[PDB]
């Protein structure tokens, strides 16, 4: 307990230095606010424009010229700010569009990610996912996963069964290995070998059908207490 | 069969509209910065589209091999690792998948972009995928790579679908005889459908038509009397032929617009499924799905991924 | 101190000691954090 609550306090300690330190790491919700301002100083900037007509401003045009020459020349620039709107609007929708899709996910990791725990890989980072804690930001939301790294592993031989007595025997919920001349049963994820027992495996068959079985003891728990009782 | 990316096009206004022509070039700077946007929008969509490849695929920081001796229990998998005698390197269903899809000019400034991921790339990134799910079953997807005996790994994956460890082990022959002969059928099955891959071929049709019909405008009248420039310039006074070139510029410029929003509509409808090829890798390959009618038909035990010329095939 | 031009390495290579009765078990673990 005392171990995995020290590399936990490091891990979270370490991650204010990682987002500080290092720049570009909000890339993505920046993205989006300076896609939005260039879309609008675009739209705002495209007044400026004649389209064709003697000048942009509308004082002057009305000014300097009759009415007659002048309902060609204001209808010039009202289809070409109208042309300008459309796009402006289509845009914003289909970026619309995509941020509804990108919202929906974060949706989605919020509540299969914080209100319980996963089980898809690499849904909620690297690793086998323990929990997770949302934080806030100027325009959207950050994660911080916490996960289960196994690491320093070390190689054994192994054999699918056990045969003892014409009779083969599969572990329960974990292995055989073997430091070289003993057989233990262990949990697939990590190393903790225990003596093998009728306890902790079950018998299916014999000896002929299966390939690659051994031979070894399986202890029985009845032999000391026959003993014991005179 | 999922498709992931589509070619990547760049389009330049000036080549496109005017033609190399001053006073089209000169009358044409009046508009504003339409075509700025333009090329910002396609840049935009061929960023994305390198983009797309990269999140599915390159998941594994390690290039993992199989043993030069290979006895995995009766298991075949010759159909799926990469042949040494093929000079390309990629497995005799890739090679189907590339023969069976086939698919250039260059005109009116409109350029093709190469991809960054060339295919013999993509081809050693599923190659690394199957020697690593082979050998080390899904360890190499949470943390390093443990290896463990075939066999076991899918005594592993049968007690995943709520069936016990004895069943695979006194069955192991059949069941190895019977995954060989799905693996040999379905090359047949896939060479003798000639519409199993049209998911792909229907992206590559209709870029094609796009771009086709993008050029076919270029000999539009409008409204002017004549589709050529030079033809309008020589047989008109250019001071009064302005009438005529705003005519065409005002076309082609429509005819741009049109065509850039129905790619930006379609760059957004692939990325929907190259973000679902590559939620697919990560669940199906890299670890086993609970989930009902995701990866196949039945219960989930492994699926194998195969490179397509711009999608991603799935062995479930 | 320049520019240079290569070609792209996908990244480190090894590979896996696989034999039909071995098998790697680790013996330690640790606790990392991501962000999203
Ligand atoms: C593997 O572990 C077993 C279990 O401890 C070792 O067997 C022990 O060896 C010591 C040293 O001779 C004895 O004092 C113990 O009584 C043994 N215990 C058992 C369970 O018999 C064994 O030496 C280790 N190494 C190998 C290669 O098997
Ligand atoms: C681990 O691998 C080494 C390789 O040299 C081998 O000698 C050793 O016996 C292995 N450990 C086992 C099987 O306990
Ligand atoms: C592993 O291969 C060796 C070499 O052929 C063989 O002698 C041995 O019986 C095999 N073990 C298994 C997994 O049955
Ligand atoms: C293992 O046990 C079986 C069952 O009694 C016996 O027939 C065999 O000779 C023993 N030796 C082996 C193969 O390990
Ligand atoms: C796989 O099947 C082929 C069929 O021709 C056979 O020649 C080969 O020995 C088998 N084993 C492997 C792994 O290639
Ligand atoms: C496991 O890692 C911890 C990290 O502090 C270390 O103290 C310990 O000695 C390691 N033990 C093993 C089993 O490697």
């Amino acid at each position: 307990q005392k171990l995995i609550a020290n590399q936990f306090n490091s891990a979270i300690g370490k991650i204010q230095d990682s987002l500080s330190s290092t720049p570009s790491a909000l890339g993505k919700l920046q993205d989006v606010v300076n896609q939005n301002a260039q879309a609008l100083n675009t739209l705002v900037k495209q007044l400026s424009s004649n389209f064709g007509a003697i000048s942009s401003v509308l004082n002057d045009i009305l000014s300097r010229l009759d009415p007659p020459e002048a309902e060609v020349q204001i209808d010039r620039l009202i289809t070409g700010r109208l042309q300008s709107l459309q796009t402006y609007v289509t845009q914003q929708l289909i970026r619309a569009a995509e941020i509804r899709a990108s919202a929906n996910l974060a949706a989605t990791k919020m509540s299969e990610c914080v209100l319980g725990q996963s089980k898809r890989v690499d849904f909620c980072g690297k690793g086998y996912h323990l929990m997770s804690f949302p934080q806030s930001a100027p325009h959207g939301v950050v994660f911080l996963h916490v996960t289960y790294v196994p690491a320093q592993e070390k190689n054994f031989t192994t054999a699918p069964a056990i045969c003892h007595d014409g009779k083969a025997h599969f572990p329960r919920e974990g292995v055989f290995v073997s430091n070289g001349t003993h057989w233990f049963v262990t949990q697939r994820n990590f190393y903790e070998p225990q003596i093998i027992t009728t306890d902790n495996t079950f018998v299916s068959g014999n000896c002929d059908v299966v390939i690659g079985i051994v031979n070894n003891t399986v202890y029985d728990p009845l032999q000391p207490e026959l003993d014991s009782f005179k | 069969i999922l498709p992931v990316s589509m070619t990547k096009t760049s389009v330049d206004c000036t080549m496109y509209i005017c033609g190399d022509s001053t006073e089209c070039s000169n009358l044409l700077l009046q508009y504003g910065s339409f075509c700025t946007q333009l090329n910002r929008a396609l840049t935009g969509i061929a960023v994305e589209q390198d983009k797309n490849t990269q999140e599915v695929f390159a998941q594994v920081k390690q290039i993992y091999k199989t043993p030069p001796i290979k006895d995995f229990g009766g298991f075949n998998f010759s159909q799926i690792l990469p042949d040494p005698s093929k000079p390309s390197k990629r497995s005799p269903i890739e090679d189907l998948l590339f023969n069976k899809v086939t698919l250039a000019q260059k005109f009116n400034g409109l350029t093709v972009l190469p991809p960054l991921l060339t295919d013999e790339m993509i081809a050693q990134y599923t190659s690394a995928l199957l020697a690593g799910t082979i050998t080390s079953g899904w360890t190499f997807g949470a943390g390093p790579a443990l290896q463990i005996p075939f066999p076991m790994q899918m005594a592993y994956r049968f007690n995943g679908i709520g069936v016990t460890q004895n069943v695979l082990y006194e069955n192991q022959k059949l069941i190895a005889n019977q995954f060989n002969s799905a693996i040999g059928k379905i090359q047949d099955s896939l060479s003798s459908t000639p519409s199993a891959l049209g998911k792909l071929q229907d992206v590559v049709n209709q870029n094609a038509q796009a771009l086709n019909t993008l050029v076919k405008q270029l000999s539009s009248n409008f409204g002017a009397i004549s589709s050529v420039l030079n033809d309008i310039l020589s047989r008109l006074d250019p001071p009064e032929a302005e009438v005529q070139i705003d005519r065409l510029i005002t076309g082609r410029l429509q005819s741009l617009q049109t065509y850039v929003t129905q790619q930006l509509i379609r760059a957004a409808e692939i990325r929907a499924s190259a973000n679902l090829a590559a939620t697919k890798m990560s669940e199906c390959v890299l670890g086993q799905s609970k989930r009902v009618d995701f990866c196949g038909k039945g219960y989930h035990l492994m699926s194998f991924p195969q490179s397509a010329p711009h999608g991603v095939v799935f062995l479930h | 101190q320049s520019i240079i031009a290569y070609t792209m390495s996908l990244g480190a290579e090894n590979s896996v000691a696989y034999s039909n009765n071995s098998i790697a078990i680790p013996t330690n673990f640790t606790i990392s954090v991501t962000t999203e």
